[PDB]
């Protein structure tokens, strides 16, 4: 059984990765499982998707200050 | 200010609601001993930001339907900047009991919601009424079944 | 483990800070998300999948349209997420264009075909 | 045994008849402008006044539709017309997912009338506060249309406030264009002769 | 009829407005708001009682109670037309039982109060007699709609067979109280034709007056915010 | 019902228009116009196969299509009155032109129908441009 | 008068809070902390004196 | 209410109804007593009427009266926080002890 779940959970994580690179979001490694993680508990995705809009936005901000 | 089990003895005599007065007097010495053996065992056995322990809790609150009241905590913990005092009610928290009860519209600001609201409040009040005088003619059922005399 | 504790991290690994250094973005972020938990609108991953489509079309990438299709298919097909419509509503938010020149015609909502709310 | 309409029969009537069509048991008296509800079959007083009560709902919704209707065929109400008309439709769009929402609710019940007479209340309210301003503003046209609205934003009420306020802004939205094009353009659009300034060829 | 010397009063009060606008245009409501009965939040002008079960009786009381209480006629409990501006009157069905009849007319008041606000709101809401008694009407709406909410729930909770008579005299006290407020503001305000700071005074005044009762008070002075609003 | 087949009449209507106004015949800017006029279609169809979905869950009724297709039955009414005049007038490259701008400013009452009516003219007016 | 608006609105959070700490339980408590006592210690002593004090209670009240 | 509800259920005796009834007794002797030296009294007279009640021995009437007590000070001690920090009388009864001579 949990030879099954962990074979599953790596390829949905390869088809995720291949869907991001293709569509070319822009997302590094670390949205590996947590971010969407947090989105399959229900969680409104506009919302989340604000949020790390906005949360990007800062990051270019401070890597802009920074540099 | 005082020492650790003359402090102890305060706040185990302020917790306990103490028939005979020498029950009473046992009980507090059994709280006395268990907090004297409580803080025993936890300094012979002997992290995140505060802030961040507190929007984990203020988070869960605006999940649990309760925005207003994290937005009071928020303004309570701004007005604060006692950080173990925190941590301690913070650990603490949801140790009481339970709560089940607690210009204008543009024309599309119709909303269901605001209607549904007080339909749900004007239920909420009527059901708790009729719970109580079921639960008060239970107790009366039961005392007309029970001997009387204890 | 918590989602709290799981946004929190996220936000970490997004500002490369550490947890008490991200509190005031962290505030705003918790602000946000207790504006909302559950969507507003109906689940349904065929009209994300044909604005995906739309949009690769939009990006003048027919061929990778296709592939995104079929790399559609093989998730359903070894289905093991049950929400798939928010992770999809995410990456389509987080979809960038790298390979053409910004610039869009504005879309319409009630011209076109628009949510029904739930 | 005699006729009487179920509580569920009398509640998709009157939801037909909040829609604009009348119901199996209750009809558009058009003589009097509201629906009555036939005596063949035996309902009780407190059903039948709670029908009048709502279908006066339906008839401002029928008026109102009629008025949209009159005035959407004619290309020489000009573009202000057009938005009143505008306007109009969309609050009537806004009072139709109302009713919507109320026959989800109703087939949830598959909701009593008087819930529903409750919850008719704030839609009677605005459709009323909206039928009035389009009688005031009926056979007026341009700056007769502004003037109507004006004179209704007069109103001291502030959900009535609200919506006309709403309104108002939506149909200056021409009417400010218009100026700004003779602001800006020094030019008119008027061939229906609804801007202030006249230009004589 | 309360309704023709309303509507002579309105007349009278459009003539004064427009001879101090220097003619200048003036708001009016079609005619039909206030020439449609159909339209009003009052009252709209069976097996006999008497042939019933006590508790029979009981319960075909409390339909035509629960009709009454929203200004709609029961089967054996009906209303009587007005004549001026009254709080409405009942006739009440003589062959019910004389203590049901008395613990009705007990819980009558409120629906008098209730046509009373009912007049006062449309009276009130016509352009001509100015914003402060057009935002009077409005909160009195409010309240009127948070009776309605109450007596609707308690609809609901009947027709789960779960209350009776003494079930709802009890729940209905608070709001007896509220509407008793409701219709001695209604009939002072009418009564005084109070308009502008006039009637501001008026809420003032009472205001301070019904400092007693902090169910009262608390009404009160949402009223008078409410109402101020456009004066101030 | 009969309130909303209208919107099925008017898609016959647009369909007709489509076919015979992309016919090499009926000009370049006649081509172009059944061209957007089949994406804005195309949107339709997405939305009516978003409500056959909740048909399939069990989760539309009457009244809350009758709510669901109002922005749609705008959309359509005025894309078949301007494939109508379009037709009707025989317009052809600068005539279409003309005709597209005088609707879009008759049109400008209502914000959905100027948004469709600028994205056709646009689209429509880059060829002759 | 800084440490009795404080110990207030600690009383007022904590009661938000869903914790129920008193006025003499706080008082302790920042006693303790200014003592230097670990806030995780106090509160583990807290909860179990608590679960104490409810049995001890319960007795109590079957053993009048 | 709640004693008509429990009838309606049987259809108890009456004797249980007197035992249910034996707390309200009590509770409208206490109110029926505080109405009668209550009466005939305002202002001030009306206070000292009420308060001469609190000094009965029975605490079930003692709280009773104590809660009523201070409901009917809560507008007399308005009334003289008014007088006490504005100077100045609503007075148009004449039941505050401070009078004003215009």
């Amino acid at each position: 059984a949990a030879a099954a779940n962990l074979n599953a959970v790596r390829e949905t994580m390869d088809v995720l990765l291949e869907i991001s690179r293709i569509l070319n979001t822009g997302l590094d490694m670390e949205t590996l499982s947590i971010c969407v993680r947090l989105c399959e508990q229900g969680i409104n995705p506009e919302a989340l998707s604000s949020v790390i809009k906005e949360l990007r936005k800062a990051t270019e901000a401070l890597k802009a200050a920074e540099n | 200010m005082a020492s650790v089990p003359q402090l102890l003895d305060d706040l185990c005599e302020a917790l306990l609601p103490a028939q005979r007065r020498g029950s009473r007097k046992r009980a507090k010495q059994s709280l006395k001993k268990v907090a004297y053996n409580a803080l025993f065992t936890n300094l012979f056995q002997d992290r995140l930001p505060v802030k961040n322990r507190i929007l984990m809790l203020s988070f869960d609150l605006r999940v649990g339907g309760l925005a207003a009241e994290a937005d009071r905590l928020e303004e309570l913990v701004e007005g604060l900047e006692l950080g173990s005092v925190l941590d301690l009610l913070v650990q603490l928290a949801g140790s009481g009991p339970p709560r089940v009860l607690q210009n204008v519209r543009y024309g599309g600001y119709d909303c269901c919601h605001l209607s549904g609201i007080e339909a749900d409040v004007r239920s909420i009040i009527s059901g708790e009424e009729e719970l109580c005088r079921d639960l008060i003619r239970k107790t009366l059922q039961v005392m007309e079944a029970a001997p009387g005399t204890g | 483990k918590s989602p709290n504790v799981l946004l929190q991290n996220l936000c970490c690994r997004i500002l490369g800070k550490s947890e008490a250094d991200v509190a005031q973005q962290f505030q705003y972020a918790v602000r946000v998300i207790g504006s909302n938990f559950a969507p507003t609108v109906e689940r349904d991953e065929f009209l994300v999948a044909e604005k995906i489509k739309k949009e690769l079309t939009r990006q003048r990438r027919e061929a990778d349209a296709a592939l995104f299709s079929e790399l559609h298919r093989k998730l359903h097909s070894q289905g093991v997420l049950k929400n798939k419509w928010s992770i999809l509503y995410l990456l389509l938010s987080l979809s960038e264009d790298p390979r053409k020149q910004p610039s869009k015609v504005s879309g319409y909502a009630a011209l076109f075909a628009q949510a029904l709310p739930r | 045994g005699a006729v009487e309409v179920t509580e569920a029969a009398l509640v998709r009537d009157i939801l037909y008849v909040f829609q604009g069509i009348d119901g199996k048991h209750v009809k558009m008296s058009n003589a009097d402008n509201c629906y009555t509800v036939e005596g063949k079959a035996n309902l009780s007083k407190s059903l039948r006044d709670t029908a009048v009560r709502l279908a006066e709902l339906g008839w401002l919704h029928n008026k109102i539709r009629k008025y949209t209707d009159q005035r959407s065929l004619d290309r020489s109400f000009g573009l202000v017309g057009q938005s009143f008309c505008a306007a109009l439709h969309q609050e009537l769009r806004e009072y139709y997912r109302l009713l919507s929402v109320l026959h989800s609710q109703l087939q949830l019940e598959d909701l009593t009338l008087r819930r529903l007479l409750v919850w008719t209340y704030d839609p009677k309210m605005r459709l009323k506060t909206l039928a009035a301003l389009v009688d005031h503003c009926q056979g007026r046209k341009g700056g007769e249309l502004a003037s109507a609205v004006h004179a209704y934003t007069k109103t001291g009420d502030p959900y009535a406030r609200s919506l006309v306020q709403h309104i108002l802004s939506l149909v200056s939205h021409p009417v400010l264009s218009f100026l700004y094009r003779w602001i800006y353009d020094g030019e008119l659009e008027d061939t229906y002769h609804e801007f202030f300034v006249a230009s004589d060829p | 009829t309360w309704q023709q010397s309303l509507e002579l009063t309105r007349k009278m009060l459009r003539d004064k407005q427009s001879k101090k606008n220097s003619g200048q245009r003036l708001p009016v409501l079609p005619a039909w708001v206030y020439e449609r009965p159909a339209l009003l939040g009052d009252f709209l002008p069976a097996v006999p009682i008497g042939s019933l079960p006590l508790a029979s009786q009981e319960a075909a009381v409390v339909e035509d109670l629960l009709y009454v209480l929203v200004g709609v006629d029961g089967r054996y409990i009906s209303a009587q037309p007005l004549t001026g501006r009254q709080g409405r009157t009942f006739l009440v069905d003589p062959n019910l039982d004389l203590s049901i009849r008395e613990l009705v007319s007990r819980i009558l008041p409120v629906a008098a109060s209730y046509s009373t606000v009912t007049r006062f709101i449309e009276e009130k809401s016509s352009f001509e007699y100015g914003q402060v008694n057009h935002a009077l009407a409005a909160a009195m709406r409010t309240l009127v709609k948070e009776y309605l909410v109450l007596v609707t729930q308690l609809e609901q909770l009947q027709r789960q067979g779960l209350l009776s008579l003494q079930k709802l005299w009890f729940y209905i006290q608070p709001a007896m109280r509220s509407l008793d407020i409701l219709a001695s503001l209604a009939t002072s305000v009418d009564k005084g034709e109070c308009i502008g700071g006039a009637t501001l005074s008026l809420l003032h005044d009472r205001s301070f007056s019904y400092t007693g009762d902090s169910q009262a008070q608390e009404l009160c002075l949402h009223l008078t915010k409410a109402a101020s609003t456009p004066y101030f």
